[PDB]
């Protein structure tokens, strides 16, 4: 019995009025809830019997749902509001919770400052290195990164409260054989704010 | 209206925790009690639910056989027990009260702080905090690669506080060792390289370590 959620990412603005959809396979018979989650914290319940505010929940959010579909709606989004939604149904087990919805606060596109930090002197005397490339500062949120003339991991901040922009720190990891390929070393950034891709590098 | 619940585990594959959750400030018996977890930038997972005052429990079938929850109305707690432990199983458990009106699943009213927990073969380590050196030789970027330490939390903070504007701190990554690394990265102006001199405070209080270490070019 699977809950879809719809959209998974949404991009909005302060004042944007903002709907929110959660598909049943097979009818519930409006024992739904939604939730919000600001990252960090737990879940607050939102709407119960799939059209009902908990006490203390604003005006500006309102829900409906008919057999198996259900809507979530935001009539003007306010920066508190920026966190991610949940579906859940009571109708029979298990009780099931939707995927989840993020809902992100959209800026206009800005690139990439890139920045490669090649491995420290102190973390070659301990037989191991590691090259990173930082990406400060853009938006929106899909990037990629490059490594190869090697098996990497990238990492990624949350939206800024200031700026409502994204970083990554990707770290590219070779102790393991000085790579069978080991010649110059780089990473390749492509973004969309971007006229074509970045390249940095040393050695 | 609260519910508290136990502290962080650590465990290793095979193992089995039981995490605790005390209710506060309303009658425990008035209403059922949610199981749910949350894998770590993953969704919600239902486990199941008990009622205090019957004892009765439902639990998901995906965990039947392996979970039980039980309760005591003496200390108005409940009882979750995850046996068989996997790496799957890594992330916070929150206990959660229904509203339970008509007595029935309503929805999730009270929340846990949430309970994390740890499962891997690995065993406690302090990090390896490396320099991130700043370059040419406009505007460039310093930092920390915390690296290499087992279990998380961390902290990390530039000038010891003194300046969080430029600051951005990087989710730790589970690498493939078992073992959690993580950067820390600060933006500034390229003339103050020669200038002002780059504090790093990094605390792992599961090693008990606390590290500060300095960056310049
Ligand atoms: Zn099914
Ligand atoms: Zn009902
Ligand atoms: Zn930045
Ligand atoms: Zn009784
Ligand atoms: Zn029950």
């Amino acid at each position: 019995i699977q809950l879809t959620q719809s959209p998974s990412f949404l991009s909005a603005s302060v004042g944007d009025k903002v709907t929110i959809t959660c598909r049943a396979s097979q009818g519930v018979r409006n024992e739904l809830a939604w939730y919000q989650q600001k990252p960090g914290k737990a879940p607050n319940l939102l709407i119960y019997y799939a059209s009902t505010l908990q006490s203390g929940v604003p005006s500006r959010f309102s829900a409906t749902g008919s057999g198996t579909h259900f809507t979530l709606t935001v009539s003007s989004l306010q920066p508190e509001d920026f966190a991610t939604y949940f579906c859940q149904h009571m109708s029979s087990y298990p009780l099931t919770f939707g995927g989840g919805t993020k809902v992100e606060i959209k800026r206009t596109v800005a690139a990439p400052s890139v920045f490669i930090f090649p491995p420290s002197d102190e973390q070659l005397k301990s037989g191991t290195a590691s090259v990173v490339c930082l990406l400060n500062n853009f938006y929106p949120r899909e990037a990629k990164v490059q490594w190869k003339v090697g098996n990497s991991q990238e990492s990624v901040t949350e939206q800024d409260s200031k700026d409502s922009t994204y970083s990554l720190s990707s770290t590219l990891t070779l102790s393991k054989a000085d790579y069978e390929k080991h010649k110059v070393y780089a990473c390749e950034v492509t973004h969309q704010g971007l006229s074509s891709p970045v390249t940095k590098s040393f050695n | 209206e609260v519910l508290v619940q136990s502290g962080a585990e650590v465990k290793k594959p095979g193992a089995s925790v039981k995490v605790s959750c005390r209710a506060f400030g309303y009658t425990f018996t008035g209403n059922a009690l949610h199981w749910v977890r949350q894998a770590p930038g993953q969704g919600l997972e239902w486990l199941g639910w008990i009622n205090p005052h019957s004892g009765d429990t439902t639990t998901s079938q995906k965990f039947q056989g392996r979970v039980y929850m039980t309760r005591d109305k003496s200390i108005n707690t409940a009882f979750l027990d995850v046996t068989r432990l996997t790496s799957d199983d890594t992330g916070i458990y929150y206990c959660a009260r229904d509203k339970y009106y008509g007595n029935e699943a309503v929805g999730m009213d009270v929340w846990g702080q949430g309970t994390s927990v740890t499962v891997s073969s690995a065993s406690t380590k302090g990090p390896s905090v490396f320099p991130l050196a700043p370059s040419s030789k406009g505007t460039a970027a310093l930092g920390c690669l915390v690296k290499d330490y087992f279990p998380e939390p961390v902290t990390v903070s530039w000038n010891s506080g003194a300046l969080t504007s430029g600051v951005h701190t990087f989710p730790a990554v589970l690498q493939s060792s078992g073992l959690y690394s993580l950067s820390s990265v600060v933006t500034v102006p390229s003339s103050s390289l020669g200038t002002q001199t780059y504090i790093c405070n990094v605390n792992h209080k599961p090693s008990n370590t606390k590290v500060d270490k300095k960056v310049e070019p």
